């Protein structure tokens, strides 16, 4: 017969449905998410937080009796704390807790389908941003983590104590396979550890992929024999279908490449599939975060990149681009520091200034190597070491190929600059302040660096950051 | 060629004064310090010969300098490197490795190109000195 | 020896590098993109448009001589028109043209790697939104298009002349396989054409996937025998890896399911791989746009959903959620109309009010069936038919299961309401205005509908739309 | 059961007055109008018998009504439906199909469950009347 | 394409004669085709031979040599200065010489010649066979031995050619087409199909080399009409020229 | 042996007079001119060392002759070749490559025959001089 209680048909607000509970005690097995909620005028912040919690877990817009056929009370997500954002009356920070049982083990797709599935287009919320997440130890252990990881990567390369140096081949599009290999040989022989395909170099009318792989591997091995170093080039296996990606990855495997690269734009399932492949085939997997800033640039809506850093460290990627503070792409020093910590550290401590809202143990999953790329040049070296630290791949595309005396000279300039800088750091010199002089001193012995310092001397990228801290 | 394996090999060969400052860095980070050597500098030659046992709790840099110089005296025409290891849980690996001795002249490497399926090649890199027996190198 | 000309080393602005050309004549083979650019204070709009064009095609921050090794002039993308946005002095509409040769045939991943790859995080641009794209006939023909398509879908179902009716099972998470099948049987027998898994129902502790597939297919076939109709349930094959997705899809295939569903969150390569699979295995493929509003909600940054509609019609999906105007999720009537036209029409005409900035022929690729879902109920039927038209799947989750007299009764209410409404439309009655009365008249014969109309009578979702037209 | 194939089968059986208005709709959309019938209403029975040839350029609804009534007179205990086809390039298919005649009593369908591998079943739906020869149904 | 254009109309009683002269294949249709697996530019890069025509040689007598003797001729010609030597179109696998011997002995000769000259050398191993599986077997063995090139005969047909063009692209193999049987329909001005049409269809299909005639040789080749063929194969855009039949 | 890589290597070694005429040809075709050298003439050695940066808009042949002679003076016992590149859309490649300097005596190549499955052999071609370190060749 018809029901008569909390489960009788009708619309009641999400806060009354059980998704708002300020007294909830966070269980160590819960997935916690922090949202920056801007409710519509007239919507109570608590109701908006409850609406987000409800629609990312079990609720719909009207009461459904079928809840009674489940342990409904356990499966409902609970918003347990709503605070106002420091200097913005419209925005609120809502802490929501989700039960472990709601998620499929080892699946980024299932996690995102609940957390970012529908709630960002909910009419009652004017804007919504996912800021951070606490992923519990028990959930983290169902994920592979980095295929190689920083530590093993450095052991396979026999390169320790300094950042690694890379370079995107330029022009972005248009070179042939033969010419791509030319650039790779020159840059690696000149002193770079790695060179890479640009993210949009895949297989096109001007150059199909098999030529590039064959010619690049010739160049990599020639450079290795010319230097006595392990060298590599990120062969881009991004493709339209999984079978086509596997074909490219397996050919790179056959040729003995130490590394391959994929673009975020292939999507989460393809990334997870390639992370497993890389672990099983002793291949370093580099992720280029193509498309990331489509949702991470604005403070009021989208997803903050530290969340993507957690999901990708979970997925199993070995490198991810995490920004340069001083380059041509967006990177506020304090927020970028948070990203680097997320990728490199065994345990994250809550620090409101960096936007790290939760303490989180990483369940001994391997470390992701951050990649710093875009509009950087020697000269900025002292502050690159200062903001990004030791475990990072510094990539100089234009900063190498744009050098007037040739690509080898560009590569040497960058390599000498790097080494002189961490030598000075290790000698306990205040390299931040003395930096211009350290570089100038090294330039006296290395003409290539002198010319690089003169050329790009005044190039700076002073612009106001969009993604900033709320506690400064 | 100049073998550019090692953290500081694009810079000039470090003076004992410079090496001492690097050992101070290793001591401040509580690293175990090892001295290794070889006359087969193939990039993939993961295991160079250890000169003794890694010095574990080092307080005085001079102790390490003494062993570096002892190794240089006994293995003059060898590549010698200093390695710093960190036992900290997330790391448990080498965090610095730099060359402190090089032979007077390095020949370089031979590149072998074996033709395989279609245009695929299988490569062998081999140092020219490693075509001579160990006792006759450099 | 060193160069001395346009290719000598140094930094010159992107407009001087060849990416700004107001006299460029658009070739019919060009991929055209429209960006809404908000430059940083002090950056000239033309330089910002040129910067976007440059970095999505061939440029880097400094001059590289290697351009000379390519037909550089052809490969450079050209911003050819910059107009100011009608009531916003900070925003500009920039029209950029890209040569066909820059793209890999049949690959959404390669297209996006250039267009949305890096430019959205470029420091010089404060905000950036991709509004629309003109995809040329020659590029469109390298794509499969919908596996089934609207026309063939209706032929396989033997259902024509009316919208199709669906329902997401509720609660979102927590039901067992056995209970999921119960809900499916009741709703389909009661009159719905389809029922579906919720986007986050995949394989979890409370219910693994094989039980749900087995029990659901029993329910689907019982409902079919009970009605004399072809019935279906969207089995969700979303999973962490491609192999796991294939396993789920192939089991659905083995059991004779007419349809499966995937979530946008699996990513572009996995979607393209499943679109091919669906074509080869006579399976209707439904896409749920999970994660879409993370970048499509705000007018100043991200990507407008009509772009995703084009890319997914290209990829090969058969259904995509395109919004309800009157439901719980965001949907401005004029902008939503543009989305529906993009999915259903053979040729798109430029209409600034809908945000359709380009005329575009669809190269006879099949039509995608729009899905309208979220917070809708019978009662809104007359305006659902009015805004969404005939070719749409109307999905009532809460609108079916929340009915006091049971799920069968909920389903009947929705089905009778639909049929009475398009009968009235076909009779040339002004169903928009007479709608409440048409429903009231049908309710006299169908008690289930009477109760549904009474229950949700006053439920409306009046909120200000964020994604609005600029020409109203 | 009541077979709910057809665009308006959850509504009462349409009167000739209502059918006439639907034919006006088909004429305003320049559809070819076809009349089809069967006594095997299996959902997958894609090809019902055609009553003559589809009426192509129809101006007067009464012509179609005449043929519907002629079919009803000759096939009283059959399912009869009216189909409207559009030859327009993106469509080239049926855009409306509704039942205009039903037999006095519909038995329904039998569901066969053949056990296959593990818990998988292969299903056969078969109308009870189609266990009788065609001339003896309804 | 051919099933519509040349399917039935050439035997239509009302038409006494009919010849397909030329076709304009639209940009949008052309993009659904692979085009040459390697193509002239990449081919020359893989061979490191630029600025001059390449030189080849069909082994003679056409039929009758053993595998061992075929390899002798290949070694001598390549060492002497030819870039390529080839199987004759009707050399496949016969009582006097089966294919595996010829492939093994030829590859020995190719590599000896390469070491003797410092050049990349090759021999067109003919993979033409009765069934697709047998062709794949021959092609894959040539692939295993490191041959830079293989050859097929037009006579295998369009589907087999398209299948091999894809294979060549996926396996870094230069694919040479010998137009065997072509002049059965292209010789007479009043009926059949002009060879420029076959040139378009084969550039579309994905072949890397096709025989296009010598003006002064033993086979038919009018200078002006042959120029049209060469333009069809080599140029990025074709301009209407009534004298060449374009 | 005489290495016959290059467009004119079956002809006598070109005199500066002949080279000048070839550079005029390259200039009339608006080619970028590059000078490359090596002492590893393996046919598959795709990347010879570049002597500087390719001369792009060349009007005077003497400029190129000067650089060829400068390379010959600095690399006398090396193979040196002149390359002409065309940036035109259908091409974007080298359209001429010819040897302008050869060492006094070329040893030739070694052919390695590794026995694999059945009668299949995997071959390695290696120039005899490349068994010597780079600084000791020719
Ligand atoms: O395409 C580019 O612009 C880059 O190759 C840099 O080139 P340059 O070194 O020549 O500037 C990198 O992919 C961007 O750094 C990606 O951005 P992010 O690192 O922020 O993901
Ligand atoms: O999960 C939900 O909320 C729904 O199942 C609707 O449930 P109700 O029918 O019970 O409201 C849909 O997936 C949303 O419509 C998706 O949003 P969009 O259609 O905008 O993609
Ligand atoms: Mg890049
Ligand atoms: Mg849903
Ligand atoms: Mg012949």
């Amino acid at each position: 017969r018809i029901k008569n209680s909390r489960y009788e048909s009708g619309v009641i607000p999400y806060a009354k449905m059980g998704y708002w509970n300020p007294d909830y005690q966070v269980k160590d097995t819960d997935v916690l998410a922090l949202f920056r909620v801007t409710p519509q005028p007239g919507v109570d912040p608590i109701e908006a937080a409850a609406a987000v919690a409800g629609e990312s877990s079990t609720a719909t817009w009207t009461v459904v009796w079928t809840d009674l056929l489940t342990a409904a009370d356990l499966y409902r997500a609970k918003a347990y704390k709503v605070d106002q954002v420091p200097n913005n009356p419209e925005q609120y920070f809502a802490y929501i807790a989700y039960e472990l049982d709601l998620f499929e083990e080892g699946s980024i797709a299932n996690l995102t389908a609940s957390i970012i599935g529908n709630v960002f287009g909910f009419k009652a919320v004017k804007a919504l941003r996912l800021e951070d997440m606490r992923l519990p130890l028990a959930y983290l252990k169902t994920f592979q983590g980095p295929a190689t990881g920083v530590i093993l990567e450095r052991e396979r390369l026999d390169k320790f104590g300094r950042p690694l140096l890379g370079c995107t081949t330029k022009p972005k599009l248009g070179l042939s396979g033969k010419n791509y290999g030319r650039v790779v040989y020159e840059a690696l022989k000149g002193g770079l550890d790695f060179v890479k395909d640009d993210e949009n170099i895949n297989s096109q009318p001007f150059m199909r992929w098999r030529e590039r792989y064959l010619f690049t591997m010739e160049a990599v091995n020639k450079a290795s024999a010319a230097t006595g170093e392990v060298k590599g080039h990120y062969l881009n296996v991004t493709a339209a279908t999984m079978e086509e990606m596997y074909a490219r990855a397996n050919f790179a495997k056959e040729l003995g490449s130490v590394i391959i690269m994929i673009d975020l734009v292939i999507g989460y399932t393809a990334i997870q599939t390639m992370a497993k492949w890389a672990r099983d085939n002793d291949m370093i997997l580099h992720l280029h975060r193509a498309g990331n800033s489509t949702y991470s640039r604005q403070k009021n809506h989208g997803m903050n990149f530290r969340v993507i850093c957690k999901w990708m460290r979970m997925a199993g990627v070995d490198h991810i681009h995490a920004g340069t503070v001083v380059g041509k792409l967006e990177g506020d020093p304090i927020i970028t520091r948070g990203f680097y910590k997320t990728l490199l550290l065994p345990k994250l401590e809550r620090n409101l200034q960096e936007g790290l809202f939760f303490d989180m143990e990483w369940a001994s999953l391997r470390k992701v190597m951050p990649v710093a790329s875009g509009g950087i040049h020697a000269g900025q070296m002292h502050q690159l070491i200062h903001y990004l630290g030791e475990d990072v791949v510094l990539q100089f595309g234009g900063g190498t190929i744009g050098h007037p005396d040739g690509i080898q000279a560009g590569a040497t300039a960058n390599r000498v600059a790097l080494e002189a800088m961490i030598l000075a750091r290790n000698e306990n010199r205040d390299y931040l302040t003395e930096g211009p002089e350290i570089l100038r001193e090294a330039a006296k012995t290395c003409g290539a660096l002198r010319t690089a310092l003169d050329l790009w001397k005044d190039i700076t990228f002073n612009y106001t950051s969009t993604d900033t801290s709320d506690f400064v | 060629v100049r073998i550019t394996q090692g953290t500081f090999s694009f810079l000039p060969d470090l003076t004992d004064e410079q090496i001492k400052k690097q050992i101070d860095y290793m001591i401040s980070k509580k690293l175990a310090i090892g001295i290794e050597y070889t006359n087969d500098i193939h990039p993939r030659n993961a295991y160079w010969e250890i000169w003794g046992l890694p010095l574990f709790d080092v307080t005085d840099p001079a102790a390490v300098l003494f062993e570096i110089n002892a190794c240089r005296k006994a293995r003059s025409n060898f590549y010698i490197k200093v390695v710093g290891f960190s036992s900290v849980r997330g790391i448990e690996s080498t965090i610095i490795s730099f060359i402190v001795n090089r032979p007077k002249h390095e020949p370089g490497f031979n590149l072998m190109r074996q033709e395989d399926k279609s245009r695929s090649i299988k490569y062998t890199i081999h140092s020219y000195e490693s075509y001579k027996p160990e006792d006759e190198r450099y």
